[PDB]
């Protein structure tokens, strides 16, 4: 028997194999087992509310029309050239929450095909999809994003095609590193959604839900060291003798203008949302503290036109640190 | 055999050719189409466009796809079979650019009923275009359009109609990043006329109103803070000239740079927007405060009996400016919230 | 049977081949083309380009597509039939990138008349290129050019002509984001000559005039307000040094910001634009106001009639600067509104 | 003889000519004479070090299998779609980031076969070539960007390239560059690249580009001159009048430091120091030196017999700074206009 | 005799050669030796963590089904279009964000069949590879970006990749990087990735890159030196000029804050701290401490017998701060130049 005779007689236009008809036609629905190997992860653009992954999608089913010859004892693995992948039936599978996905093809097409002894067929393709997840920015610097990925079927209803996750360890990833986020290898809980479309019928869908939690290591420094330094610098004006009347005002005005500039600049990175983020709360509170310092200087100056002024200055200098510490404690308690 | 059934229906031995529309040179075939919005967003003002992700569905009847071998009526076929049957031409008129979705297969659906009715739903991704008016930018209401129109055939051969019930339906849980989507979607007829012929057309309207929370927090609060900072200089004694001049300079600079930054991120339009009016009034008030300080300094340095005049003018200005700001604020907010729009 | 008719007309059994032009080796086949603008806009000064969306149409006569089976003349065919008939080459001479449009099918139209005339309309999206002259930027008038030109055949075989009546029509309700469209559009011949031979060409002119409504509000009004504010210092007495130094630095800083923004909003050009002239003159006026303050302060502090001289020079400046500004303003506006 | 039959006999199914074998299979190498035609030019960007062209690449070669005798005429034109059935020499551009054909309303290709067997093949292309630049003297630099045509499939023993004898590179009349200028001479060199796999032919062309000072002069240098003149104005003023000098220092410093910030941002990061950096640094240093001089004068005056010293040092500075600035300017301009 | 007849007999319709079966099927795995040739380099963007290359990938292997005897010569050159009719080994780059072929006026491919069956197959490609980076010492970092070759269709039981014995990676003469430098040495090793579907062959090549500090020095370190030097001017200024010292301190703090904020805006977000961040933070801390010292001295002065204390503390600060700053400068520079970082 010629080596190519096996593939020629197993499936080809010469043989009575029609790739336009699903296996078990008008009978038991086809069961598909799907598992995903994550190769790369990242590029989480918070402005566009999307992230880009790179997966090795795999899916196997049962096709009774593709049975290896009984006399052919050539092991279970029967690796077929990827070119012949277009001559056999395939299951439809599209990502529901997808914005732009494409194959990869360099020096060949990235597709692996297996045909086992009893008829099980394995197909693994290398895809680069760009999923979308609606971010929640209630507490932006210390949030916990929940971005998912839901596979689905399009051509056939639940009466013909059905998706089931792999029994053991379906989602795999090897030492994935991200610039701003940490992905838990254990919190990969998944379920199935089987979305129903009015006017057509039911359609199977299985989803994987990750769990990304932002780490406050860059935001902490960049947006809490300068603000704290500005607040302390604004506090420094209290110990200056009130008779200056020309050097204390620049401190307060510089503090408030620097806080305003920081607040304006820090809002360009994030997307536009209706609610109020924790970072905005902190910036507004710091700006209010600086403005309160300046208005207390104004009150002292008004009262000076000096024992009462000195008493007011001492009272304010004693009061402000305690109130600021109380605010910081309650703020970090709410957003722990 | 099912393969023999497919061959007899539309295969090599069928005799069916996808090059001739049903009912050739007869009555025009009508098509009932409905969509299913799966995604929305990316409504950008700088380009006047928005992106959707629709499951466009079309239904029509042709007598050449009637079968009797299968007792059941609803028959599901492969997406790859769509190239062997006649399909109606359909292009979106107001489209900057759209592409199919081909991931792991072509995203197509086919369903042939016993009587010959055909269902054909295809996944798409459209970057439509809707011109906008920005008479009141932070509190505007926009109506963006989607148009379906035939190209190959005139109205004498092809006619489009919306479905009777549930013409446009939206996936549950859909959220807009900044806008809000109304529950009313108008359905009209366009029926565009060209010199070549009278082409059928179909229209749908989406109503969107803008949420002002982000604009409020980002721009209106800092402007109020800056104008209050400018007012703070009134109660500082006029003897400390450097202290007041520093505030007068820095508040003006901050206001003008903030106005430039706020207005640099919008399309260039001929008319005047609400945010422009607010920025102009805030800048004018800061300038008026600086000018009032200049006047009170000029009065004091005339030279006894003049310091009283300077004090009285300073007190009058300090007691008068906040009232003017408050009356402007209430007037502007009511006029742009009640009568101008949302009427 | 209609399928048999289609096969006999242009099918394999017809004997018709699309590799040979009509009346081969004879008179040149002429094509009368007209367009239909569906959209416009995205005119960018930085890249010097604009995007259109046209329903390009062509008509030509060949004797090999004459039929007699159907009494009706205007016969409609599927778009997919266009791959089996001769099609004249046509490429736009000045375009940075163009592409077809296909959604749910291809966007093409085909129609064959009884005598053999063929109509072929294809939807296109183009990104044309037109160099612009920015000698007078805020009040400029542009003429962007779209050219149609044959590539495969010389003028000995293919000739392009405009349609006699309504060659270019604009879709109703079209508006431009920042420009205006003139009701007249020039049509000319180009007939480009290359080394290979003589190629036909066809040109249509679009006249665009920019509207200064945005530029007024953005630049001219703030500049006028700032330069008017600068003059308050003259009426202020010279002894109030803090007040005058307050009404000093601020206007020059604001003018610097306006100049930076206006100059940075536009692409690079060798010459000097009108907005640059206006900004430079206003900045020079603010500088002159500050210099006048400095001169008055220097004369006043000459440590006896000096105060009278300072008052006289301040009065002269306060009475003269508005006249100079008015004469400059009127001359500039009249020249750039009439004589430009 | 019908033209379809002639085309079939020449290079059709029954011809026997296969495009899979080059003419003179392992005999003498086939020579190809190539010349181009720049239709558009521009989009030179330093941030990416690349530029875009739009060329009508043309190639000529001789093969004996395409010699005909039926048609008496010599210049016979064929359809663009016929080009897929003849042998075409490989030709890839060595230094290009991305290229693509133009396919609008048809393929943009030309084919012409002479009687003796000569073939002309002109194909429209758009390229994004790559040329590293030297920014030692950025505002007055001269750039030479390179376009290379090279064979890939065949070695030197089979395919040989060479420029056309007369007028190899021609430019469409009226072409203008947004910022640069084109020389009237263009070098034509030979590369002849050697690889591991063999010896591959190559062909090179040089374009000389020189940047203009029309924009940069007005945008940067003249404002710096006006700023330094404003700084000098304060020195000629009497010392006792502090506020005028303080204002002239503050405004000068603020305006100069506002202008100097944006100059370096637009250009890419490089190791070497550019001319604009030197000019901005020197002007900023002069302004800061004027401010420090005023501060030192005030400090000395804040210590009879001393006012004379203060006024003499002030007038010494006022008479010395112009000389230093003028000698710096003459040195800088002469070196960067002659020696560099 | 005719070349077309020979081609058809070798790999044509009448040849009997099918491109769906690897050489020596159901036997020993076919070995493939590959080498590359870098034609371009650069576009190293830290914000996206990628770099673009341009390689003439070459692959060599032997199959006994392509042996000829009609032509006496050994080396034979064929058309690039013939490559769709012969068997080819699958090869994809694992750490790739996107790559595309180059086609202009034809496909950019080369084919060469020797007498004994050895086949050379070189194809032009453009890749955008991905390499994670460590920015512990950003202005003086050394980065290693990785290129991986891996089979996809076949396991190690059918296909094995090996580097060439001599000249495995070649660089075009005169190649320059806009900001970096390319080392002479390039490491080669095996990866041999293991998946649940089988054992796949793999091949890895390492490039050593070190950044040039010429631009960053001028852009950042010089202005910081000027700022920290001007900060010391406050101490020598008399106490009576309190507003001048206040203004100088405020503007110095403003300049330091603006420069620090601008510095971090050009780099991707990272949890850990960078060398430039440490430098900017310490300079800002020095300026802030100088201003705080001035404020404390002013508070002391405004409480005879105290003016001497104010003068002595001002002189002590003016004499100690430059020494402390120089000590910190030398310590930081030596520690980040010699031992704690860099130097292999
Ligand atoms: C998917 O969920 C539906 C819920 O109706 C259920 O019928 C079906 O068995 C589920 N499939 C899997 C694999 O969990
Ligand atoms: C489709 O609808 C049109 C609407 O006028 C009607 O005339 C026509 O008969 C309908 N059906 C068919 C099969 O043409
Ligand atoms: C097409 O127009 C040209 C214009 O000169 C004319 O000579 C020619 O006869 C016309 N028609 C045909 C069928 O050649
Ligand atoms: C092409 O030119 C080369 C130049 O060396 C010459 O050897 C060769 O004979 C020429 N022509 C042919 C058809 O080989
Ligand atoms: C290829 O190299 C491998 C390396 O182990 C060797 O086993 C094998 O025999 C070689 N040749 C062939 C034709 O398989």
């Amino acid at each position: 028997v010629p080596a190519n005779s096996t593939s020629n007689i197993l499936n080809r236009l010469l043989v009575s194999y029609d790739p336009r008809i699903r296996p078990n036609f008008k009978g038991i629905p086809v069961d598909v087992v799907v598992n995903i190997f994550i190769n790369s992860f990242g590029s989480i653009q918070e402005t566009t509310m999307d992230y880009r992954v790179n997966i090795f999608l795999r899916q196997k089913w049962n096709d009774p029309r593709l049975k290896l010859p009984s006399d052919f004892r050539g092991s279970d693995a029967l690796t077929v050239d990827p070119t012949m992948y277009k001559c056999l039936w395939k299951p439809d599978l599209f990502f529901a929450n997808e914005k732009s996905a494409n194959f990869h093809d360099v020096t060949q097409e990235n597709i692996l095909l297996f045909i086992f002894r009893d008829g099980d067929v394995l197909v693994s393709m290398r895809l680069s999809i760009t999923l979308s997840c609606p971010l929640d920015l209630t507490l932006f610097p210390m949030d916990t994003q929940r971005c998912k990925m839901q596979l689905e079927s399009f051509g056939y209803t639940t009466d013909d095609l059905r998706f089931i996750w792999q029994s053991g360890d379906p989602v795999q990833l090897e030492k994935i590193a991200l610039p701003q986020f940490d992905i838990k290898k254990e919190d990969i809980e998944y379920g199935n959604c089987t979305k129903y479309y009015k006017g057509t019928g039911y359609y199977t869908c299985v989803e994987v839900i990750f769990t990304l939690r932002r780490q406050v290591g860059f935001y902490m420094m960049g947006v809490y060291a300068p603000t704290l330094l500005i607040v302390v610098l604004s506090w420094l004006s209290f110990w200056i003798n009130p008779d200056a009347s020309a050097a204390r005002v620049p401190l307060g005005i510089f503090s408030v203008l620097s806080l305003a500039s920081e607040c304006t600049t820090l809002a360009a990175e994030l997307p536009k949302v209706s609610y109020v983020k924790a970072l905005d709360v902190w910036l507004i509170a710091c700006l209010l503290f600086g403005f309160a310092s300046l208005v207390e200087y104004a009150v002292v100056q008004v009262m000076l036109n000096p024992t009462a002024a000195k008493r007011i200055d001492l009272y304010a200098r004693a009061l402000f640190p305690f109130c600021f510490l109380f605010f910081n404690v309650i703020y970090w308690s709410i957003y722990l | 055999s099912p393969s023999d059934f497919l061959d007899k229906l539309m295969g090599r031995t069928s005799g069916y050719d996808a090059r001739i529309r049903p009912n050739f040179k007869g009555p025009p075939v009508n098509v009932t189409c409905n969509i299913f919005i799966n995604s929305f967003g990316s409504i950008a003002e700088t380009t006047m466009d928005y992106r959707v992700n629709i499951f466009l569905r079309q239904k029509w009847n042709d007598p050449r796809l009637a079968y009797s071998e299968y007792p059941d009526d609803s028959l599901d076929l492969d997406p790859s079979m769509l190239d062997s049957i006649w399909k109606p031409d359909l292009f979106f008129a107001n489209e900057k650019g759209a592409n199919f979705h081909e991931v792991t297969t072509d995203n197509k659906l086919l369903r042939i009923f016993k009587n010959g009715n055909v269902l054909y739903s295809i996944r798409l991704t459209l970057t439509l275009s809707c011109p906008m008016d920005l008479k009141n930018f932070p509190m505007d209401v926009q109506t963006c359009i989607m148009q379906l129109e035939s190209f190959g055939y005139t109205m004498n051969d092809l006619i489009f109609e919306w479905q009777d019930e549930a013409p446009v339906q939206v996936a549950e849980g859909l959220t807009l990043p900044q806008f809000l989507l109304k529950e009313e979607k108008d359905l009209r007829y366009c029926t565009k006329h060209y010199n070549t012929g009278k082409f059928t057309c179909i229209e749908v309207r989406f109503h969107l109103e803008r949420q002002m929370g982000y604009y409020l927090i980002q721009m209106y609060i800092p402007s109020l803070l800056i104008v209050i900072l400018s007012w703070v200089s009134f109660w500082i004694n006029m003897d400390a000239a450097p202290a007041r001049v520093a505030l007068g300079i820095t508040t003006v600079l901050t206001m003008t740079t903030q106005s430039s930054g706020s207005r640099a991120s919008l399309p260039k339009v001929s008319y005047v927007k609400a945010i422009d009016i607010w920025m102009a009034v805030c800048l004018l008030f800061v300038f008026s405060a600086l000018l009032e300080y200049a006047a009170v300094n000029f009065v004091s340095r005339q030279h006894k009996v003049f310091i009283d005049r300077a004090k009285k003018i300073d007190t009058i200005s300090r007691a008068c400016f906040p009232l003017a700001f408050l009356i402007f604020n209430i007037f502007y907010w009511v006029i742009y919230k009640i009568l101008r729009h949302e009427d």
